[PDB]
């Protein structure tokens, strides 16, 4: 092939000369390290560099690949395999077709089976039994001490879930690597592997050559550092993730954390202390139970869902299932071990037996899965992040029964949820008129009824880039951690040391989301409401304009804390710090005069309706009621 | 940066014509930034609207189908680029 | 002639197929339709040379993968499957189908590569005839037995088997991997026996203008839709709000994609649920309904897993939920139904869709149909009491899901027993016969959507109907059912008709 000794001359040129300095060299002399005999070649330094070449690797790898290796042999020998990386198009498993055959392309799958090294013959030297002939360097189409021999691994890999198409069986498909390429890959992992699609006696067969498991744009990074400097950042995203949901943002807000999530510890003993949350919503039908669900998984890639029932115990964790060529025992794998370092929903968790959340006892605390069955002994990380979905017993929380008796969970799984909410449903007008204009805006104004402040990409980029920071606690939240958690276990649903790592592990992620490297108590006072809520409603009622209850309570700690604080005053100076510490909200004069109206509304109410503060003899001196803590 | 990915998609193919669907998808499949279909569109418009010598459209039927020229310069390209982003700053 | 801007459209685009349909090879020349019909693999070649004269001759500069093919289809044998005989051997044959299962990529071999073991000569044989003409000398050295054979360096060609509903099909290069199980097509092919189809072509408006005319004169009667509450099952008597109810069921919602909001894909199908006693209208009525709606599935009171005899793979068999997708499935004895599968009816009912992890096995499909149940009450007899669970016993959840709950009672009433008897004594056409097309175009031609005046009123109902108790999903049903009432009047929008009278409706099954 004259083409092939083109090809040989070319790449011998692109050894030599791709630069000030040659990359390529340093690479060479380490191949003659004896643990060293592949050699990795980017594809975009051969596009680069000529393209006449790069196309024809591209199309006839397998025709020119045996005079690659002899350019690089020559090459070293002036002064061995070769590999090739960052091919810049990824291909599908179902796109693997005839036409393809030959072409240096690069896949992407899962790793479910593995098999032990072997060696393999390349040139072997054979002995005639007839004449004594030594027959040397005679090649294998698919003397032991004068061949060659070459490691070798088989893989089989299985479609990815979001290439699936739905109603569709993924396919398998065989893997063959050799030489560095072995022992690389690790069953349950996600590669993507580079090489060609060979034929076997027929059959289809990939061999691979490698794996796969600051440079951002500026403004990319811009907007990233931008939106992070937001002050009201919180709840922008609060209300951008879930645009089309009214109310019940303390679920959106569980949500969230779960999705920044803690930061996990392993102590010198060797125990690792889970830094993820576990979510439990539990409410009357009509609720926005599963809705939450199916946002988590369009917008998280790495989302796992299923229904109650219909899973078994096996097809959760995993399973022990004889394969039919090998006659022996492997491992099928369940959804939690796929759902591995990302979120799984559980739809209905109550329709399921005892006999399968026992099984799912061990993932949700010791975060690993533990098999011991039919003489095959493994231990499986299950790494993952539970959003259970369910209803009370009969359907309805009877408020006849006691709040216990309309739970039928066991103690434990009560126990190792972080966020346990309960949803009930009250019928109240505005309530109402709210849900259906709502409902009705979204059927008829499907496109232009939604406002969202933060792209869905940028979260996901924000997202990203904020879980690689690990925040650092510091003494005044460690104090003040501990005062709180006293006066919360010093007062069902018991509170053990469980909920103590919940409420540090909530405060990491509230710490996490503001791109702080240590941890403040603000983060903490945050968490012990969201802890303490439990039982909510799904909008609390107005108070006479209107105002919140939320607000409502806000403006009477703040003002009975700081009168309080003062007491170790007058109406107007204390209207007059008010309007100074809130300065960092209003941006309008008339923001201010609407302020100072709530503000004069607030204190004469309490003065006169709530007789939390008593007047005494135009400037009246205003003191706290003693019994109000 | 992602007119380089195109030329190589077109590498890639070993066709001279290809539609919008396919193209970007296998542009959004192959893209070092997660965006929207139509972005790429509008995208791809642009190039067509700033450099029309390198990348022509052809409107048949229902579908707009996009060729282009593999034996042009990918540097001189680069550089009228960087000097229509320069007159548009 | 269509046939030169065909080849220009092909010059354009490089796709080297033809597309020709035999009717008008017939209508050009009977003798050589009737040559095509009868020889089909020869007539072939000569077509695929004169078109490929033809454009070579037009424009000589063409780039082409491939020599340009021609496939016809669409030929007068549109035989049933059933009426095959050894007659028509080795002639074209048209016959529409289900497909059940398609095979894996199965490469053939068509060039066959031999290199010398001494000084590499190579040479190619085409593959002819499932046998090998393998070379016994070199062209060099001119050495015996010195041809070693390549399989990567040969040619492959994919083919595929697939089993259509059972006829089995062999698919070559391009037709490989063109349907997806659970299509129809009508296949275009040459009969060949061994017996299977080799796929030549593949196929995945049904109205005259007088037809359509007919339906608007129709539609312009304002009483048509009772009228057509009149057509619907005419041995049944004294039950036109189920007759209604059923009418809309079969006009149905509108589908709307809401991917751009991040919310999963609503359901726009309805369902109704009928409770009474036994021996009454329930069973005719639902082999009525079952006969009369195309893809309907009678069941009374899901996916499974098959061991593949050949790759010993465990492939999915889809039971009749997944089967009448986007068609009508009935149940009778609802009650009497096991809690485990009445777990599972809450997904499909619900989200449309279908979720199995058992045994490794992950899969999510669509199940897009309308659930009409009929149950029995607990009591076999109507006890007076105030809640429906109360005589029938079913969870809040199943009957929260479903749209419209209807009950039969057989009053104590003596003239009502006049009417049954009369009527079973004494025991039209024009209309259902129209009507299934007219449903048909009303499904693929209009939709309607909400306006203003409809969303207040709509919001005036849900607020008022809370006060009695109310859910969102009732609200959705008002929506459905308005939807469907506007497909009833052919009208793009919604109006106050449309609404007022799906609370009508929804109050009357309420009241009852
Ligand atoms: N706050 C809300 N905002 C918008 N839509 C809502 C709201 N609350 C309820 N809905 C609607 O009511 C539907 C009910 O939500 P789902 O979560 O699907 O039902 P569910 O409460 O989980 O009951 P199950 O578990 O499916 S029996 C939603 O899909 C919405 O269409
Ligand atoms: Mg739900
Ligand atoms: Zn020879």
């Amino acid at each position: 092939d004259e083409v092939a000794e083109k090809c040989q001359k070319l790449f011998l040129d692109f050894l030599e000369e791709f630069q000030g300095e040659i990359k390529y060299l340093q690479l060479a002399e380490e191949l003659i390290r004896p643990e060293r005999n592949t050699l990795v070649v980017s594809f975009v330094d051969l596009e680069q560099f000529n393209q006449q070449l790069s196309t024809t690797i591209q199309e006839e790898f397998y025709r020119v690949y045996p005079y690659l290796c002899r350019a690089l042999k020559t090459f070293v020998k002036d002064r061995f395999y070769v590999a090739f990386q960052d091919l810049p198009t990824r291909h599908k498993i179902r796109e693997l077709t005839s036409s393809r055959i030959g072409l240096l392309t690069r896949i992407s799958g899962q790793v479910v089976r593995t098999h032990p090294v072997h060696p393999e013959l390349v040139s072997g030297t054979f002995l005639c039994l007839d004449c004594q002939t030594v027959i040397r360097d005679v090649e294998q189409q698919f003397d032991t001490n004068k061949s060659r021999f070459v490691d070798f691994q088989k893989v089989r890999i299985q479609e990815t879930q979001a290439e699936l198409p739905r109603g569709s069986i993924p396919r398998s498909l065989e893997v063959i690597l050799r030489a560095e390429a072995v022992e690389s890959a690790q069953a349950g992992d996600k590669c993507d592997f580079t090489g060609t699609l060979i034929v076997v006696p027929y059959r289809l067969v990939f061999l691979a050559c490698c794996v796969a498991p600051n440079q951002m744009t500026v403004k990319e990074w811009e907007k990233v550092f931008e939106m992070s400097q937001d002050k009201n950042l919180y709840h922008n995203l609060c209300t951008s993730l879930f645009p089309t949901i009214h109310g019940n943002d303390e679920v959106k807000r569980g949500v969230l954390l779960m999705l920044f999530g803690g930061v996990p510890k392993t102590t010198g003993e060797g125990t690792s202390l889970r830094g993820d949350i576990n979510v439990c919503i539990v409410g009357d039908p009509s609720t926005a139970k599963s809705q939450f669900l199916k946002h988590v998984e369009e917008f998280s890639p790495r989302a796992v869902y299923t229904s109650g029932k219909a899973s078994s115990a096996a097809g959760l964790t995993a399973a022990v299932v004889r394969d039919e060529e090998s006659h022996e025992f492997v491992i099928e794998a369940g959804a939690l071990m796929l759902a591995d370092n990302g979120v799984c929903c559980i739809d209905e968790f109550d329709k399921m037996d005892v006999r399968d959340q026992v099984a799912i006892h061990e993932a949700m605390e010791q975060q690993t899965i533990s098999i011991t069955k039919a003489g095959v002994k493994a231990t499986l990380n299950a790494r993952t992040s539970i959003l259970a979905a369910a209803n009370p017993i009969s359907g309805h929380y009877d408020r006849s029964k006691s709040l216990k008796q309309n739970i039928n969970l066991s103690a434990p799984i009560m126990s190792r949820f972080d966020l346990f909410f309960i949803l009930v449903d009250e019928c109240n007008e505005v309530t109402d008129y709210a849900i259906a204009r709502r409902i009705v805006d979204l059927h008829s104004r499907i496109e232009e009824s939604i406002d969202r402040v933060y792209s869905l990409d940028d979260i996901r980029r924000y997202l990203l880039f904020a879980r690689q920071f690990k925040p650092k606690i510091s003494k005044e939240s460690e104090d003040f951690i501990v005062e709180q958690y006293k006066h919360l276990r010093q007062r069902s649903w018991r509170i053990t040391v469980r909920q103590l790592e919940s409420m540090i592990r909530l405060s990491e992620a509230m710490a996490r989301m503001h791109c702080c490297d240590e941890v403040q108590p603000k983060h903490v006072k945050e968490a012990f409401r969201l802890l303490n809520k439990s039982i909510i409603r799904v909008e609390t009622p107005d108070v006479n304009l209107r105002l919140g209850f939320s607000e409502y309570c806000r403006i009477s700690n703040l003002i009975v804390l700081h009168l309080r604080k003062v007491e170790e005053l007058k109406r107007s100076e204390l209207v007059n710090w008010y309007l100074k510490e809130i300065e960092s909200e209003i941006d309008s004069e008339e923001e201010l005069i609407n302020k100072k109206r709530i503000i004069e509304k607030v204190i004469h109410r309490l003065t006169h309706y709530d007789h939390v503060l008593i007047e005494l003899t135009e400037d009246p001196y205003l003191v706290v009621n003693p019994n109000y803590l | 940066e992602l007119a380089r990915v195109l030329r190589s998609v077109f590498v890639s193919e070993r066709k001279p014509a290809l539609s919008m669907e396919v193209a970007c998808a296998r542009m959004v499949g192959s893209c070092c930034t997660i965006m929207s279909p139509g972005e790429m569109e509008k995208h791809l418009l642009l190039l067509s609207e700033l450099l029309p010598d390198w990348l022509s459209l052809h409107r048949i039927r229902t579908d707009t189908y996009v060729k282009l020229d593999k034996a042009a310069d990918l540097a001189h390209i680069t550089a009228r680029l960087a000097h229509q982003t320069r007159a548009e700053e | 002639p269509l046939y030169m801007q065909r080849l220009g459209e092909i010059n354009v685009i490089g796709e080297p197929f033809l597309n020709v349909n035999c009717e008008h090879i017939k209508s050009f020349d009977k003798n050589l339709y009737r040559q095509l019909i009868s020889y089909p693999q020869e007539v072939i070649p000569t077509f695929d040379m004169a078109v490929n004269e033809i454009f070579f001759d037009r424009y000589p500069d063409s780039i082409l993968e491939h020599q340009i093919q021609v496939r016809p289809f669409n030929a007068l044998k549109t035989k049933n499957m059933r009426n095959l005989n050894p007659e028509d051997i080795d002639q074209l044959i048209t016959i529409s189908g289900m497909v059940i299962r398609t095979s894996q990529l199965i490469p053939e071999m068509q060039e066959a590569f031999f290199q010398c073991q001494v000084c590499a000569h190579t040479t190619r044989v085409e593959m002819d005839r499932g046998r090998i003409a393998e070379p016994s000398v070199c062209g060099r050295c001119h050495t015996t037995h010195s041809m070693a054979l390549i399989h990567n360096r040969s040619l492959f060609s994919d083919k595929q088997m697939i089993k259509l509903q059972t006829v089995i099909l062999f698919a070559h290069n391009d037709l490989v991997d063109k349907v997806q199980p659970g299509d129809r097509v009508n296949v275009t092919g040459i009969y060949r026996a061994v017996t299977h189809i080799d796929v030549i072509h593949y196929r995945k408006k049904l109205f005259s203008e007088k037809r359509v005319e007919l339906l608007k004169e129709l539609s312009r009667k304002p009483d048509i839709y009772e009228r057509l509450a009149s057509a619907l099952a005419p041995s049944i008597y004294e039950h036109e709000d189920i007759k209604k109810g059923i009418l809309l069921q079969l006009f149905g919602g509108t589908r709307k994609d809401f991917s751009h909001t991040g919310r999963g894909k609503f359901r726009a199908e309805i369902n109704i649920l009928l409770c009474g006693d036994p021996g009454t209208s329930k069973s005719q009525l639902l082999q009525y309904v079952y006969n009369l709606v195309p893809r309907g599935q009678y069941t009374s009171g899901t996916a499974y897993v098959m061991k593949d005899p050949e790759t010993r793979q465990l492939v999915l068999q889809t039971g009749a939920l997944v089967l009448s997708d986007n068609g009508i499935c009935c149940i009778d004895e609802f009650d009497k139904m096991n809690e485990s599968t009445r777990s599972v009816l809450h997904e499909v009912m619900e989200q449309q869709t279908l979720s199995i992890a058992k045994a490794g096995i992950i899969c999510q499909l669509n199940a897009r149909t309308s659930v009409l149940a009929a149950a029995n009450p607990i009591e076999s007899q109507w006890n007076p009491k105030k809640t429906t669970i109360e005589n029938i016993q079913l969870p809040h959840t199943l009957l929260s899901r479903f749209d419209l709950i209807f009950l039969m009672l057989d009053p104590q009433d003596e003239a009502y027993d006049r009417r049954l008897a009369h009527h079973l004594v004494a025991l039209e056409l024009l209309d259902m016969a129209v009507l299934k097309d007219y449903i048909a175009y009303a499904h693929s031609t209009i939709m309607p959507r909400l306006s203003e005046e409809a969303s207040q009123a709509l919001i005036e109902a849900y607020v008022d109907m809370r006060k009695i108790g109310a859910y969102p999903r009732q609200l959705e049903s008002l929506i459905r059912l308005a939807e469907a009432h506007a497909k009833v009047r052919l009208s793009n929008k919604v109006e106050a008709i449309d609404v007022e009278e799906a609370k009508r409706l929804h109050r009357e099954a309420l009241k009852q």
